[PDB]
RNA sequence: CGCGGCACAUCCACCUUGUGGUGGGUGUGGGUAGGGGAGCGUCCCUCAUUCAGCGAAGCCACCGGGUGACCGGUGGUGGA
RNA sequence: AUGCCGUGGUGUAAAGCGUGGCAGUGAGACGGCGGGGGAUAAGCUCCGUACGUCGAAAGGGAAACAGCCCAGAUCGCCGGC
RNA sequence: UAGACGGUGAGAGCCCGGUACGCGAAAACCCGGCACCUGCCUAGUAUCAAUUCCCGAGUAGCAGCGGGCCCGUGGAAUCCGCUGUGAAUCCGCCGGGACCACCCGGUAAGCCUAAAUACUCCUCGAUGACCGAUAGCGGAUUAGUACCGUGAGGGAAUGGUGAAAAGUACCCCGGGAGGGGAGUGAAAGAGUACCUGAAACCGUGUGCCUACAAUCCGUCAGAGCCUCCUUUUCCUCUCCGGAGGAGGGUGGUGAUGGCGUGCCUUUUGAAGAAUGAGCCUGCGAGUCAGGGACAUGUCGCAAGGUUAACCCGUGUGGGGUAGCCGCAGCGAAAGCGAGUCUGAAUAGGGCGACCCACACGCGCAUACGCGCGUGUGAAUAGUGGCGUGUUCUGGACCCGAA
């Protein structure tokens, strides 16, 4: 509720305290798989093409005809059961998306957060850089001697100066803006970490 | 996402052709012709062991009825004989009493004949 | 976590697979039939031949005023529980709780003991909404 | 891609403010010499579908 | 009828006493079309975790297990 | 005579009613009992029974036997009546 | 600022080609900029009397026959086309759903007009809860080929050695192919006909039954042998083994008895002499779009709910209030409202509002409740998404006609 860490080469500074948004909120498992599997249904490209009749080139002929051929009633070159022939009921190009409730999406996302605060998952970290240009390795030590954990979701914002390019090349470490914060990563992900612009941001354009 | 549906039915196929073995001809080789034995072959068997339970009775009856005709009574009377008496042995080990001891046989035959009352009117 | 992370119970029916054997749902399934139903879906509409429910019933009677201004219906008494202390009543302050529909002209209807002295600004009053507005000492508008 | 109403039974059928449907009575349009006027007042009127079609009626309707 | 093992309703006394379950009693359990309920299994994505060239998959034989769909272990072939 | 409607008790486990969802059936057969059609006919056809069985019911019996007699299989038992 | 993929003898950030990122165009082309060149104007703007002319002609409009617009000649406007006739230039003409007077609007029969929108032969870069050789385009391989057809047209099958060919030197049988021995090789149980190598099918060796005996070719009883194996008489050879055997128990076989009329479909009804299937492997038949509809279960909210198109951005999140359903319904409609309609009125009737174990103020009542308000804390609901079942239009469970 009222935390801080410390801050990259430094001591600590910061002290902010965080709303209610992010602690008191009964997050319901049900609700965040709603959403969740609504976010892996958009994920799907919807590429699963097949091929049906009339797709297929020919079959037009109705060979061996019913009557003194001792054959089965064909009918058609290319019917499901021939060999090469169309795909019945086939999975089409499915284009998607599972268009839920924004009131689910944000309760959803502010209850798996609320959960992290109370079990002390939240780094709201202050920046990470050494003055403007990237350093992975410092980065490295940064996270790894914070957090100690494989997945972490870092949420920095519009910066490209150290931004999305030292938290680069980090197993388990994806990278989002605030207004793209989805729950997927952060599920996903253990020790969220934010920075003072993240919180500011997030908690402005949420109340 | 094809499934490739080979496995799941080959487990079938190895399943029932294995306990279908030692029958003949196209019955242990074919997997549709196996399967219609096992169907009637377990139908018999629903049936057969209830039939044999029925079955050994009537062999252990048989074989009452001889030792009794060795003893000079009939099964009629003997079986009344011993429920007059309330000996409730079944006759299973009766039957094997017959041929392990005959002179237990023939103990119980003359209590079976003290047991009777005196003839066939009531 | 996803991994701990469940559906509701009670939720995810599964989905009854058709013709998957017979113990699952039949060789038939459903269509247990040889007639049309077997193969083809009848229209709903198609009685058997006879005159169908659509054709034998009359015409229902009369037509529909394309000129007919329909007015929404706000209710006095939600007047009253939604601003117990008067005022003023305005329609752009209605939508704005909520109780009627937006941009459309409106009428009060006087099914409800009226308590507050409010005069509303509004349109086409009920003549029993006069006489409970003017119970409450407030004063019809238009 | 959108359903369609019958219209005929949009035409025929009216719903009411809660969960009924009427069905108007005319069999009054041809011949009004014999009929007294008991019979043509059993017509008059509008009268509820009896509830052993409601479930198609509906259908049709939506 | 008797003696044991499964199951479905109802009931008795309980644990989160209509969510969900425990002990026990009674009755019930042939069944196609058809309704409903509860499940096994092949493939695939993701998350946690993990055996794995000191030998996986697939396949074969054997021995076992589950009320059933089916599952496991051992050994052999093979080599990801 | 049976049978039907209703009423007051006794008895009964779910059988009934209403409102909804989703289907099947919409070709029946035989036997017994009342009929009619026919020839005082038929393994003929058409009717009724809250009469049954098969259909959808395995088993035992009728030598063999879907419809007749007895009887409604949860599973096992080298136990009985 | 490189953990994207792939390859390399097996699963590679650090081995390699590459990626991130930064450089990079003589010449040609495209785009953009600059100069030249090209090309327009010695004003009609403003106030005014209104004598005169003009504002697109065989056109408009009319009539007839047709088309099409929700509009099926119908009361049938607007628009287009054909055929005859045939006006006017501002006090004009046409339209505003037959039509007419009034009113608003714009001035036809002449031309041009990029963006927003649609499409992909082809060429880039990337993706994939798409396929993995009977699938994917028909075509991974001499593929629109071989081949069929007068021809238009129709229209196949064949993938995989091994890390590296290191493709078995040499010898021996044999005419050769082929095989064996050697050898390379991790392996030939990877030899050009080859990764893995199932089944049908063929065949061999061997344990067991069968030539006086009928039965969907089984099941249950069930002797005797075979094989595995415990205890044991016993061999005393015992620091070994257990030989052969009684008895017991697995895995086969099975003498002989009992019982017993293939499967599916369709049928009042089947073992079939009703149909169908030669066998094995593989392929294959109730699925999906839609802010669809109805019902139901769970999950968001709570007299509200919800956003579609669309904008921003990097994953699909944040915005977007036009609209929808609900909220008050009745009536042909005007209309009015808890009433409303028919109706002279409704006394009645169609439709919808309002359920107490009960107190306080109040009329009635022996007791029990009718009614106006606050609660003794009294009775209640829709909307959206994901699922399930059904249904509508969509090839609609699949295959099949003439």
């Amino acid at each position: 509720l009222k935390i801080d860490v410390k801050t990259p080469a430094g001591k600590v500074d910061g002290a902010i305290e965080l709303p209610a948004e992010l602690f008191d909120v009964p997050a319901n498992i049900a609700l965040m798989h709603q959403v969740v599997t609504a976010q892996r249904a958009a994920a799907r490209q919807g590429t699963h093409s097949t091929k049906t009749r009339g797709e297929v080139s020919g079959g037009g002929r109705k060979p061996y005809r019913q009557k003194g051929t001792g054959r089965a009633r064909q009918g058609s070159t290319r019917a499901p059961q021939f060999t090469g022939g169309g795909v019945v009921h086939g999975p089409k190009p499915r284009d998607y998306s599972q268009r839920t409730p924004k009131k689910m999406i944000a309760a959803a996302l502010r209850g798996a957060l609320s959960d992290r605060a109370r079990n002390g998952r939240i780094h709201a970290i202050t920046e990470l850089v050494e003055g403007q240009n990237p350093s992975t390795k410092s980065a490295r030590a940064f996270l790894a001697s914070l957090t100690e954990r494989k997945q972490v979701l870092v949420v920095i914002g519009r910066s490209d100066e150290a931004g999305a390019k030292s938290v680069r090349n980090l197993p388990g470490v994806h990278i989002l803006a605030p207004d793209q914060l989805n729950t997927y990563d952060v599920l996903r992900a253990d020790d969220v970490v934010f920075s003072v612009e993240a919180l500011n941001a997030y908690i402005a354009a949420n109340t | 996402a094809r499934v490739k549906r080979a496995v799941n039915a080959h487990k079938k196929r190895r399943s029932i052709l294995k306990a279908s073995r030692g029958y003949r001809g196209q019955r242990s080789r074919l997997y549709r012709k196996a399967k219609e034995q096992q169907l009637h072959s377990l139908n018999y068997a629903y049936r057969d062991r209830r039939a044999r339970k029925g079955e050994f009775r009537k062999l252990w009856i048989a074989r009452i009825n001889a030792a009794a005709r060795l003893n000079d009574i009939t099964y009629n009377r003997l079986i009344q004989g011993l429920k007059a008496a309330g000996v409730e042995v079944d006759r299973k080990n009766l039957a094997d009493i017959a041929i392990s001891d005959p002179a237990a046989f023939t103990a119980l035959v003359d209590v079976a004949r003290a047991a009777l009352p005196e003839d066939v009117n009531a | 976590k996803l991994h701990d992370l469940r559906p509701a119970r009670g939720s995810k029916i599964a989905r009854t697979r058709v013709g998957r054997g017979d113990g699952s749902k039949g060789k038939t399934a459903g269509r247990g039939t040889k007639g049309t139903r077997a193969r083809k879906q009848v229209p709903v509409t198609f009685e058997g031949g006879q005159m169908p429910i659509h054709m034998r019933l009359p015409k229902l009677k009369g037509f529909r005023n394309r000129f007919r201004t329909e007015y929404e219906i706000v209710n006095v008494g939600d007047i009253n529980r939604l601003f117990p202390q008067g005022g003023a009543v305005g329609v752009d302050d209605l939508v704005a709780k909520g109780a009627v529909r937006k941009n459309a002209l409106v009428k009060v209807l006087g099914d409800g003991k009226l308590t507050a002295k409010v005069d509303v600004s509004a349109h086409k009053f009920s003549g029993s909404a006069r006489a409970k507005i003017t119970a409450a000492g407030g004063s019809a508008t238009e | 891609p959108k359903a369609k109403t019958h219209s005929g039974a949009s035409k025929r059928f009216r719903r009411t403010g809660t969960g009924k449907i009427v069905r108007q009575k005319a069999n009054r349009r041809h011949l009004l010499e014999h009929k007294p006027s008991t019979r043509t007042r059993r017509l008059d009127g509008r009268t509820v579908v009896a509830a052993n079609d409601t479930k198609r009626v509906t259908s049709l309707l939506n």
